[PDB]
């Protein structure tokens, strides 16, 4: 085994290579759910918890990084363990790419 | 036309690339400009209010009915 620390050095390494590659694209270093399985409509029982759950942004330490990843977790969307600098980066572009997709259907 | 949608994929792709979880607060809002959200926020400059507003819409979005 190796230290996280030298862990994420390897991803960094790997990484390099591809981002810089092709700048135009983003390649998960975990697998993602598909988007178009995000976009199934609420099961009625979650729906319905749903409407009760206040967005709590406010909540003193819910900081920026606690409320991202709750945000992901309703949503189905996973913060994996790696990169253990970058999971959270990966997960919040999921959730943008859900967001695009979506208000490109609405615009017709 | 309107794969603007395909400018805000690279432009979004590519600021992905770049940002790691120290750069939350920023990441959040360019993706912010990028979606077109930043405008409709009371609270443009706070990180918290841009991303509540895109899940409340994903929100409302995957809802039956």
């Amino acid at each position: 085994a190796a230290s996280p620390k030298q862990i994420q050095m390897w991803i960094n390494n790997v990484a390099e290579i591809r981002k810089t590659k092709q700048p135009h694209s983003v390649s998960y270093t975990k697998p993602m759910p598909e988007i178009d399985e995000l976009m199934q409509e609420w099961p009625q029982e979650i729906e319905e918890i749903l409407q009760h759950l206040k967005i709590p942004s406010e909540e003193l330490d819910f900081n920026l990084s606690d409320f991202c990843k709750l945000a992901c977790a309703i949503l189905d969307i996973p913060v994996h363990d790696q990169p253990n600098e970058s999971n959270v980066i990966e997960s919040l572009h999921v959730l943008f790419t859900l967001y695009s997709e979506f208000k490109s259907n609405q615009h017709f | 036309a309107s794969d603007e949608f395909a400018s805000e994929k690279v432009r979004l792709a590519q600021l992905t690339n770049k940002c790691n979880n120290n750069d939350l607060d920023y990441y959040i809002k360019e993706s912010g400009d990028i979606l077109g959200v930043t405008d409709k926020v009371k609270n443009k400059h706070d990180a918290k209010a841009i991303l509540r507003y895109v899940l409340e819409e994903l929100i409302n979005f995957k809802k039956l009915n």
